[PDB]
RNA sequence: GCUCGCCGGAAGACCAAGGGUUCCUGUCCAACGUUAAUCGGGGCAGGGUGAGUCGACCCCUAAGGCGAGGCCGAAAGGCGUAGUCGAUGGGAAACAGGUUAAUAUUCCUGUACUUGGUGUUACUGCGAAGGGGGGACGGAGAAGGCUAUGUUGGCCGGGCGACGGUUGUCCCGGUUUAAGCGUGUAGGCUGGUUUUCCAGGCAAAUCCGGAAAAUCAAGGCUGAGGCGUGAUGACGAGGCACUACGGUGCUGAAGCAACAAAUGCCCUGCUUCCAGGAAAAGCCUCUAAGCAUCAGGUAACAUCAAAUCGUACCCCAAACCGACACAGGUGGUCAGGUAGAGAAUACCAAGGCGCUUGAGAGAACUCGGGUGAAGGAACUAGGCAAAAUGGUGCCGUAACUUCGGGAGAAGGCACGCUGAUAUGUAGGUGAGGUCCCUCGCGGAUGGAGCUGAAAUCAGUCGAAGAUACCAGCUGGCUGCAACUGUUUAUUAAAAACACAGCACUGUGCAAACACGAAAGUGGACGUAUACGGUGUGACGCCUGCCCGGUGCCGGAAGGUUAAUU
RNA sequence: AGGACCGAACCGACUAAUGUUGAAAAAUUAGCGGAUGACUUGUGGCUGGGGGUGAAAGGCCAAUCAAACCGGGAGAUAGCU
């Protein structure tokens, strides 16, 4: 099994926004903000660990950073990884 | 009427990449050229 | 056979074929084919180091037996084929013991004719002796030079090679060129003259035709500048110079042969 | 929102490259946009890219690159063996419907498929760095069978018309459904089997190759499409009811047949030609060492796994290459209607646009076009430009000629619509039904229905019937180059270059020659019917004299002559 | 069958006009040539500067070619302006 350290680390915080409302109040789904290399294996393991919930499938996508301008200042913010992680329709978390 | 800059990204790397200024010690010596002079950008690698 | 072409257009109207119409029609044998890539006249160093090559069709490699080394074993000609790799043809013999190999076709070979190599094997056309074991006065081809080393000479389509006498360890042969040589006479030789002979009395017919071998056209040296080749220069046709090579070598008779280590074994110069 | 105009083999839609947030929402008009701007590919903030099956990654290799040792080189390094990388190529598997403001073959529904690991059971010879088969291959041509798709009829729903007529041979719209599974067809390829022996496949092999016997003569391999299922489902013209006026929910008829038909599929097929047309792995088969009542293999079932990265948007362009929101350039895929041979062209469909300054006036002059009295090259360096010709079928066509051509030589006649031949013909397609047989996607017959040129005769309208778009000017003499091609990117396309052919000359293979301090490599895995250099330039008739000069080839009596001694 | 014929795509570039501080540092418009081949095109690779490549024009080698570009000898030298 996966250590209790990676567990713990790889979930970041949870995703807000009207498709994930949509996902959530529709498809059972719950979007997480997790670690850049999380594989779907460790946030599946997380989810269920730790919040005491049943996970049927876990999908994944990187978001670019955009790049931005602090008055005639080029910047760029991180990348991150979103997970479109399902419930098996039963623990409406 | 076709221009000489025709963008490739393989064959840019492939042409001043990186480990093709590695691959030869005259490549070394350009990189160690503009090391010494402090470019933010030492290839076209990324 | 020969055929002349119909002018139908200007390009065939002076195309000359070669048609054998006992060549096999269908695809080589696979087992002995390998791949060889076009040069281009161009050495390691990338450079041209033969000018007008380029192109031309793709070609398969025919694995040849130029050292016929299977003694005692009797063969049958299988079936004649062209080879893309040489101007003769090529003839698939099946051994008894079940092994295939390609040889070059001598002059009246046909399917079904045996062959054999070896000391014993019966003076006649295909057959490969050793030739102090082939009489004076025969036609040879496919000869060796070293004993063992294969077949190097009197290769081309309609060529063959005449031993003219014989003493002691060396034997004399007349080569194609004219001049009379010396070999070992333990080296090898093929009874019978190559075939395809009539390879010589073909016309491309238009430039497209060369095109299709791989050749690629020739500038004349007086047709450029001076910095490019020593013929260039002038307002007009102006030649004023002795001929001579794209780097400065007089090119109208001057010999170029320097080999002191093989000069032993030229008997005469082929004149 | 209603009209008008433009593209529609693109100015529509989708991939690749390249770009990187330009995509969607709210907000703003300082700067940017060649004008204004409430608008925007502009500013600010937020949101958006979901894969076991798509692509990458991965396994395999091409050209080529790197290259342990090695060879060579003042040093730096060069070449290269064993290997290892390298796609533009080979290798497993998903389709249809629905959903967002923005993603979908990725989310949801329905129905599938692939590979691998394990566990249970059953049977059992498994095993590679090796052998064999296969993968696995060109150009052109033709036919047959299909499909995408289209048209028409039938059916279903709706309509009865702002102006004369419109219950009918009328008008409008819809008539759609996949992968997978089963069947194994039109068609192509090939004799099947069972023994025995063997100088071959580095050793061996039951495998491949060879040989000899008997035996049966139909077995095997491949293969579009069609049909059943998938699908009592989905979708579906509309309708009902709301509305935050963009849209949203429920319900839902018919959903057939005939004909035509691809450049797409069968097809890596077949025929023919010479210029003779990748590699390796996955895959199948054999075994060696080894293991041998353990492994391992096969088969059924069950369970588990398929990770990581890309997925927004532009993509013939305002987002890529051109300093620009630049009349330029940019690889592939899709391919409706009428007319048409056509992907030409004209007008349209789906779809997308009116090209980011306008408003007036109606001078010269400039640009792009139309027409023109009489004349018709008188212009001019020159018919430059313009004008003119232009289709199909049929008749007809000279000198010359290498007998192929010239030739579409020249020149001429017909062409629209209607009716009849014939309620639509010759021809194509082809159902019901009759019979038969290897029983089925079968064979002979049968001709319903659909479709349907070209011709003849008669009539008829206009000035004109190849009516628009589209679409050769022709002939005579002559120079040069035989011809098709190539060339001064950006003032020269030609008589110049090349060319097939000819000749001379060199070269015997560790070839000549060329690239290289060298090792090596090309020539060439070619061998004098071959290769290199030079000149000429199809073909026909031909190519005459001079070796004194320069060069080259051969010779070595004599003269002279280096290093050396 | 054909370096065959007519003719779109595609590849080019013979004529004329416009443009010449252009829409464009080589184009547009109307005509024009080839269009199954010595054809055209995508991707990747190789040849390097007295060198490459060149169906040969001293052509091309990143809008530069009778010797590319960049840096260095270098503040070359200039009886000249
Ligand atoms: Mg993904
Ligand atoms: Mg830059
Ligand atoms: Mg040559
Ligand atoms: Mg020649
Ligand atoms: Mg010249
Ligand atoms: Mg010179
Ligand atoms: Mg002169
Ligand atoms: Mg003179
Ligand atoms: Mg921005
Ligand atoms: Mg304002
Ligand atoms: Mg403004
Ligand atoms: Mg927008
Ligand atoms: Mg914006
Ligand atoms: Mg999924
Ligand atoms: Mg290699
Ligand atoms: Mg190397
Ligand atoms: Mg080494
Ligand atoms: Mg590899
Ligand atoms: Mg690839
Ligand atoms: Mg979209
Ligand atoms: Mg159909
Ligand atoms: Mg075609
Ligand atoms: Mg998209
Ligand atoms: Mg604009
Ligand atoms: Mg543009
Ligand atoms: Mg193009
Ligand atoms: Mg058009
Ligand atoms: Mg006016
Ligand atoms: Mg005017
Ligand atoms: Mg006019
Ligand atoms: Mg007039
Ligand atoms: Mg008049
Ligand atoms: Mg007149
Ligand atoms: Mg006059
Ligand atoms: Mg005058
Ligand atoms: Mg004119
Ligand atoms: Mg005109
Ligand atoms: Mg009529
Ligand atoms: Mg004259
Ligand atoms: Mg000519
Ligand atoms: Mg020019
Ligand atoms: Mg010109
Ligand atoms: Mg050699
Ligand atoms: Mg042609
Ligand atoms: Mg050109
Ligand atoms: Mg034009
Ligand atoms: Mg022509
Ligand atoms: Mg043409
Ligand atoms: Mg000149
Ligand atoms: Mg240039
Ligand atoms: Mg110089
Ligand atoms: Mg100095
Ligand atoms: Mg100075």
């Amino acid at each position: 099994m996966i250590r209790e350290e990676r567990l713990l680390k790889v979930l970041r915080a949870p995703h807000v926004s009207e498709k994930a409302s949509t996902a959530m109040e529709k498809s059972n789904t719950i979007v997480l903000k997790v670690a850049k290399d999380a594989t779907k294996a460790e946030i599946k393991a997380a989810v269920q660990k730790l919040f005491e919930v049943e996970v049927e499938v876990v999908n994944t996508l990187v978001v670019k950073g955009k790049v931005k301008r602090h008055g005639q200042r080029i910047g760029r913010r991180s990348d991150w990884k979103k997970a479109y992680v399902t419930l098996k329709e039963g623990q409406n978390l | 009427m076709k221009r000489t800059f025709q963008p490739s990204v393989l064959k840019r790397n492939r042409s001043h990449g990186f480990r093709a200024r590695m691959a030869t010690k005259n490549g070394r010596q350009v990189l160690a050229r503009r090391r010494a002079k402090g470019r933010a950008r030492l290839t076209v690698s990324k | 056979a020969v055929v002349k072409c119909k002018p139908t257009s200007p390009g065939r109207r002076h195309v000359v074929k070669v048609v054998n119409p006992e060549l096999h029609k269908g695809k080589p044998f696979a087992p002995l084919l390998e791949k060889n890539s076009k040069s281009g006249g161009r050495n390691n160093n990338g450079r041209i180091t033969t000018r007008h090559i380029g192109g031309g069709h793709k070609q398969a490699y025919r694995i040849v037996d130029f050292k016929r080394n299977k003694d005692g074993i009797p063969a049958v000609v299988e079936r004649l084929e062209y080879d893309p790799n040489r101007s003769a043809n090529i003839a698939l013999v099946l051994y008894k013991d079940g092994e295939r190999r390609y040889i070059l076709a001598p002059k009246g070979l046909k399917a079904g004719d045996q062959i054999q190599s070896g000391v014993d094997a019966a003076i006649k056309p295909g057959n490969t002796l050793p030739m102090r074991n082939i009489p004076v006065g025969s036609t040879v081809h496919n000869v060796e030079m070293k004993p063992g080393k294969g077949g190097q000479l009197a290769r081309s389509a309609g060529t063959y090679v005449q031993i003219v006498a014989r003493d002691g360890a060396y034997v004399t042969l007349r080569l194609r060129s004219g001049e009379m040589r010396k070999v070992e006479a333990d080296c090898r030789a093929t009874l019978g003259e190559v075939g395809n002979a009539e390879h010589m009395l073909r016309v491309l017919g238009k430039a497209g035709a060369a095109r299709w071998r791989g050749v690629r056209p020739t500038v004349r040296g007086t047709a450029m500048n001076p910095v490019d080749h020593p013929h260039g220069g002038g307002e007009g046709r102006n030649f004023g110079k002795h001929p001579v090579t794209p780097w400065g070598v007089q090119t109208k008779g001057k010999k170029t042969r320097s080999n002191k280590r093989t000069d032993k074994f030229i008997v005469r110069r082929r004149s």
